[PDB]
């Protein structure tokens, strides 16, 4: 079957510029193609029909081309409420299997993402469980890597580093990551360090915390 | 499976494509997904029709559905029958026979003199039109002919809308010489409003005369302006609204928003887009008797150009073909069923008569009896 | 206009059926056709099957011995029923409805809704507060912390003072761990505020009615 | 310079023997005076719309700047809209359609006038109509109007749809009259065959009168009306006992004497004359084009026949500019054309035939409507 | 009245203008040029009485 696979994986830009996303294809499609636009709530709608039309309701901005096997959706004039998401739907030949789609997001300066640790509460701690969670807050863009260390050794299982999406307003992301383990090893380790690398910096901010 | 066809669109067939849309939504089924490629281009001319044939050709498609002129029929038909390429169309039929094209309009040079023999007409006015061929104005001639029949005939289709004033009053003045008073319209549903204008401008339409529409679709044109002179008229309807299904599409087809389908609020609907729906349901059982006979009529899609010579056609053309002339089922004009040839066969033509309260029916007409 | 709601149990166990009915409103039953399409957590949604008005319907080929759709033009909804669910299935569903404007355009788009397939019990959220060390003035805005861990099933309700003192709040998504829902908030406080406001997290279970308020 | 030695010309012929090739080559022959045209002449199945298309493709792929050749009822709106959309002329002895561009110029004149003053002169007000159903489709609805403004009654019948029994049966129906008044407007070799069969209906001759609308009246077999109380009255065209017709008989009866040609001559048709005149009206008009310091040259290399969209050809504009201005005395006469392509300025001599005796009417014109003689 | 004209009943009726009038003629030839924005109903050959 036609497996429609997107190129760009996640491209951002900033107010007024003119982004193309492009979707290639597995065999000819005859341009019966579809770009239609996903909001991050779960609201979709399409946008584009036979892979040269706008669909009725539509913005008058979004637009697209191309035929064959390569087609590329282009936009006029990027805004706040088309920063969303746009996936592409082959329904030339049954099954109709939809392609991944990219998302578009806005552009910020490069900041380093501000590490913050703690140890773990009283209660939390006298269970036999202890999480060392360092919230890299304000981090642009999302390229960030973490590497945890405890009394000197490089912590690698036991932490879940789940990423928030962008803010709204700050134009950064948040991190979240613990070094869920036993009270037996946070009993031996002397300071925990919670090493972040970001894109802003190219020393590690680490984040030390004694027991 | 897909199935790549054709679809043919003149100037001004916002309803004729608002009604193939909602037949592709209507028939729907799992064992075929058709992928259509409507491109809209004038049928007037002859270099544009043959562009967008080679255009649809090269493609590598199945099946061809499009409209054509008294012009663009000779070149479309020799196309067709050349590349054997199936080719489905609700306009007027063509001369004698012609494979590989299947019409849905029903002849009605028939319906017409059954109705003129029952009325027992001796002299009457022939006004045609010069775009739905000359075949109709040649029979009604060997009819009088073999009838000795007073006819007359008057070609209303090179009439410019500049002097249309002036023409129609002056030929209108000129029939009145001979002191006839019956008339049959024989024209398109553009012509025939303008020839009921000047009738009531003229005031023609006070008892005394009887008029006849040839054509498929009588309740089509404006009849609030007729029925209320007092001189009754007749004319021929292909599709009845007492039927269930006619009645029930006619329901489902009002509530659709005209934003989106384009002339949708109307209670009556135009003959042409029946026939296209009954066109499109007619193609989508051909796909579904040929996906069900075991047939691997899946071919490359390396057709390459239509100009080439010599140009070898594919079995599966023929196959397509048989397919189509194959078929029968019901739709909105009654019983669908084809001959050999291709044209419309076992179909029933209903006779309306225009009174005061409306339109009533007073019989049915046929090619058996 | 048309539109439609589609309805789902939202959690579910393994081994177990996932039956979702989609009502039809705004637009006919028996005229036009319907398709599911599931869209899984980050990727690409794929068709998963598509009850056409005929009567018959086109299950996919990925899922075609666990997948069959079945039509009520009475009740006018479409209910897809998903059997022999597998551990995978924590995604959500939409159904949406097909047009005709020259190319197959699915216009009718619904919202659709979630379902989390898994086999684990409800189980309490349990709050635990992460402070930034010492009790002094950091910056004006005092980033907070509520390590709500152990909450089953994912997600929970987990506000910060009660929606009070919630401006600035960095929280973070929950993730799942060993059945377990380890939520991570981080409330932007302010300094003088510390420990003047009441900043508890109320840790409302979804699945298991747990709240649990802690500060 | 402005226009080369070396101009390609495409032909388009039914078959090779119709006695109107060779007329071509010979008029092809005598252009000594530069341009030299260079024929193309290619053979097509005329009721064929496919192979005609396929043809005009080629030709204009080829880069032939006029193209000359026949059509019939099925090619005949598929090349004027060719040429209306790719600025190409086109020359076509032919039967005149009623919906013509600017770019063909059909050389046979127009019959209707012609026929309606003939009827008018004398005094007809019932007669039965005679045609086919392959050229006779625009005459008809001028007659019919005719009839329909001076109150006549016709009575159209169809040559392919009778039958030998409805021959007899509609020869029987006229002969129930008093006055026998037919009309017929055909083709030589179709007026050929239907006389092949009327001679054992006028063995009598009680009251028949025939007007035959062709222009090829001194090529018919008048042998079936003799020795019948008949009358025929054909219109004509060509006068081969004028001068310069004259000459240019002497002219190919001395080529054909020097080496043998292709086809016989004998016996000529106007189809031959009026492809002549033709070739003389693209000779005139290249010459024209050259003396005036013109280039003309292939705007596109290898310019393509279906190429999306369509180029226009502004020298083809000024090649059809050229060719509507020539004016010259030919062999049917006098050749002007108007603005909307067909000819104009010529002469039809009625020609009326009883008894063996050859007696001119008169002369018919644009201006006048008929002056007897 | 081009609907009464072409209908064959003659009808009559009162007229209280004489646009033949010299004066009648100016006013109507320097009314007509106005424009119909400005002046609503001025594009007429008629006028009302
Ligand atoms: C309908 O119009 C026709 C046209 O005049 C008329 O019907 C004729 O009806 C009368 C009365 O039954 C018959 O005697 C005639 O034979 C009919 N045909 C004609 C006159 O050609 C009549 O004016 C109208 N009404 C009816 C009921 O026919
Ligand atoms: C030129 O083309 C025409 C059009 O096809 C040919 O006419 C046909 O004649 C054959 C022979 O019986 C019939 O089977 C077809 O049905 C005819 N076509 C139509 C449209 O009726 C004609 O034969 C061709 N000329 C030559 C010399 O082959
Ligand atoms: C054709 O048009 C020309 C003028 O446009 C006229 O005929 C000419 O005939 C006269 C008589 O000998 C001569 O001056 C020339 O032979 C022609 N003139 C030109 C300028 O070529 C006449 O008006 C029309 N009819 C005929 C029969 O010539
Ligand atoms: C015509 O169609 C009707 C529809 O019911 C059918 O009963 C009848 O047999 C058909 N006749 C022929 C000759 O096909
Ligand atoms: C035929 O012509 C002759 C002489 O030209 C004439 O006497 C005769 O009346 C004509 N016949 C008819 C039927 O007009
Ligand atoms: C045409 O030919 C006839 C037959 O000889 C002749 O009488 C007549 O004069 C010719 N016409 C002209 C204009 O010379």
């Amino acid at each position: 079957e036609i497996q429609m696979t997107q190129t760009t994986s996640s491209l951002s830009a900033s107010l007024g510029d003119r982004v193309t996303i492009s979707c290639r294809a597995s065999q000819d499609i005859s341009n019966y193609l579809s770009w239609y636009q996903q909001k991050p709530d779960g609201t979709v709608k399409l946008l584009i029909y036979y892979t040269s039309r706008l669909h009725s309701g539509v913005p008058s901005r979004f637009s697209g081309s191309g035929s064959g096997i390569d087609y590329s959706l282009t936009i006029n004039n990027l805004e706040q409420e088309d920063f969303a998401t746009y996936f592409c739907q082959q329904g030339n030949t049954l099954p109709l299997t939809f392609g991944a789609g990219t998302k578009l997001e806005l552009k910020r300066a490069d900041a380093a993402p501000t590490v913050s640790i703690f140890p773990p509460s009283s209660e939390q701690l006298t269970s036999g469980g202890a999480s060392v969670v360092c919230f890299l807050n304000n981090f642009y863009p999302k390229d960030i890597n973490v590497k945890w260390k405890i009394d000197g050794s490089e912590r690698q299982n036991g932490v879940l580093n789940s990423w928030t999406d962008q803010d709204s307003k700050d134009s950064t992301y948040s991190m979240s990551s613990t070094l869920t383990l036993t009270k037996d090893e946070y009993e031996r380790h002397n300071s925990y360090t919670c090493e972040a690398t970001h894109k802003t910096s190219t020393s590690p901010i680490v984040k030390s915390f004694n027991r | 499976n897909s199935i790549q066809i054709g679809g043919l669109f003149p100037r001004g067939a916002d309803q004729e494509y608002s009604a193939f849309r909602v037949g592709m939504v209507q028939f729907s089924t799992s064992e075929f997904r058709l992928t259509p490629h409507i491109d809209n281009l004038e049928v007037a001319n002859s270099f544009a029709v043959t562009n967008a044939f080679c255009s649809q050709f090269s493609r590598g498609v199945y099946a061809i559905f499009g409209f054509y002129d008294k012009k663009s029929v000779n070149t479309i038909t020799s196309f067709c029958g050349t590349l054997h390429v199936s080719f489905i169309t609700p306009s007027f039929p063509t001369d004698g026979t012609h494979p590989f094209v299947i019409q849905m309009r029903p002849d009605l040079k028939g319906a017409l003199l059954s109705l003129i023999e029952y009325y027992q007409w001796d002299k009457f006015a022939y006004l045609y039109d010069s775009d739905r061929g000359l075949s109709t104005l040649q029979a009604v001639l060997d009819s009088a002919a073999e009838k000795k029949w007073q006819v007359t005939a008057i070609n209303v289709g090179n009439i410019n809308n500049d002097k249309k004033d002036e023409t129609y009053r002056s030929l209108f003045q000129d029939l009145e010489l001979k002191k006839e008073r019956r008339v049959i319209l024989d024209c398109e549903r553009d012509k025939v409003n303008d020839i009921v204008d000047q009738v009531i401008t003229i005031g023609k339409h006070v008892k005394g005369y009887h008029y006849i529409i040839a054509n498929l679709g009588f309740t089509d044109g404006d009849l609030l302006k007729i029925q209320f002179g007092g001189a009754n008229v007749s004319g021929f309807q292909i599709v009845d609204y007492d039927d269930s299904l006619v009645s029930k599409f006619i329901e489902r087809w009002s509530t659709l928003e005209e934003k989106e389908y384009p002339g949708a609020h109307t209670a009556t609907i135009k003959y042409t887009s029946a026939l296209t729906y009954d066109a499109v349901q007619v193609m989508t059982e051909a796909f579904r008797n040929l996906r069900k006979q075991r047939i691997e009529i899946s071919r490359r899609g390396n057709a390459g150009d239509c100009l080439a010579n010599p140009a070898v056609p594919w079995g599966q053309g023929v196959e397509i073909e048989r397919a189509l002339k194959q078929v029968q089922v019901e739709g909105l004009s009654g019983n669908i069923k084809f001959d050999q040839n291709g044209k419309r066969i076992n179909y029933t033509i209903n006779i309306m008569e225009l009174k005061t309260n409306g339109p009533r029916k007073i019989g049915y007409w046929s090619e058996v009896d | 206009q048309a539109q439609l709601k589609e309805s789902g149990p939202g959690l579910v166990a393994p081994s177990q059926s996932l039956s979702i009915t989609c009502t039809v409103s705004g637009f006919s039953l028996t005229n036009y056709g319907v398709h599911w399409v599931r869209q899984p957590p980050g990727k690409g949604l794929e068709w998963l099957g598509v009850i056409w008005a005929g009567g018959s319907t086109n299950y996919n080929s990925a899922l075609m011995s666990r997948v069959s759709i079945s039509k009520d033009n009475s009740k006018s909804q479409v209910f897809l029923k998903m059997n022999s669910l597998q551990t995978d299935d924590t995604v959500m569903y939409y159904c949406a409805r097909e047009d005709y404007d020259y190319d197959w355009h699915f216009d009718v788009w619904g919202a659709g809704t979630t379902v989390t397939v898994s086999s684990a019990k409800t189980t309490p959220p349990s709050v635990y507060p992460l402070a930034p060390g010492s009790a002094a003035q950091t910056n004006s805005m005092v980033t907070l912390g509520c390590l709500v861990k152990g909450y089953f099933p994912e997600p929970v309700t987990v506000t910060w003072n009660s929606g009070s003192l919630s401006s600035g709040v960095h929280t973070f998504p929950a993730v799942l761990q060993s059945d377990l829902y380890t939520l991570s908030s981080s409330v932007t406080v302010p300094s003088s505020t510390w420990p003047s406001e009441t900043v508890t997290c109320n840790v409302a279970h979804p699945a298991s009615s747990t709240k649990v308020d802690k500060k | 310079a402005n226009f080369p030695n070396n101009i390609q010309i495409g032909g388009l012929f039914p078959n090779q023997q119709s006695q109107e090739h060779a007329a071509f080559r010979f008029a092809l022959s005598q252009l000594t005076e530069p341009p030299k045209l260079l024929p193309q002449i290619d053979i097509v199945n005329i009721s064929d719309s496919f192979e005609m298309t396929y043809r005009f493709c080629s030709q204009f792929s080829k880069g032939v700047y006029a193209i000359f050749g026949f059509y019939e009822r099925r090619t005949v709106n598929m090349l004027t809209s060719f040429c209306g959309a790719l600025h190409v002329c086109f020359i076509t002895p032919s039967f005149p359609v009623d919906t013509s561009n600017q770019f063909v110029l059909q050389l046979r004149p127009e019959l209707q006038e012609a026929l309606i003053s003939i009827i008018d002169h004398y005094k007809w007000q019932t007669f039965v109509y005679i045609y086919d159903a392959d050229r006779g489709l625009s005459v008809l609805q001028r007659v019919l109007d005719t009839a329909a403004e001076k109150n006549w009654q016709v009575t159209a019948v169809n040559i392919l749809t009778t039958t030998e029994e409805g021959y007899r049966m509609l020869f029987q129906d006229l002969e129930k009259k008093k006055e026998r008044l037919v009309v017929v407007d055909c083709e030589s070799e179709r007026l050929n065959a239907i006389l092949g069969q009327i001679v054992k209906l006028e063995k009598n001759g009680i009251g028949y009168h025939y007007i035959l609308a062709n222009l090829g009246f001194m090529d018919i077999d008048l042998n079936k009306f003799k020795e019948s109380g008949a009358n025929v009255t054909g219109f004509q065209l060509v006068n081969y006992t004028d001068t310069i017709p004259a000459r240019i008989m002497q002219q190919w009866r001395t080529s054909d004497a020097r080496d043998h040609t292709r086809v016989d001559w004998k016996r000529p048709k106007y189809t031959s004359a009026l492809t002549y005149d033709g070739v003389k009206v693209m000779a005139e008009a290249f010459q024209s084009l050259r003396r005036q310091r013109i280039d003309i040259s292939r705007r596109g290399n290898a310019g393509d026949c279906l190429a999306n969209p369509a180029v226009p050809w502004g020298q083809g504009i000024d090649i059809q500019r050229a060719l509507q201005q020539v004016r010259f005395e030919g062999l049917t006469g006098n050749v002007q054309f108007n603005e909307k392509g067909r000819r104009t300025n010529y002469t039809l001599h009625v020609i009326e035939m009883k008894h063996d005796g050859i007696r001119k009417i008169g002369y018919w014109n644009e201006d006048d409507k008929f002056v007897p003689a």
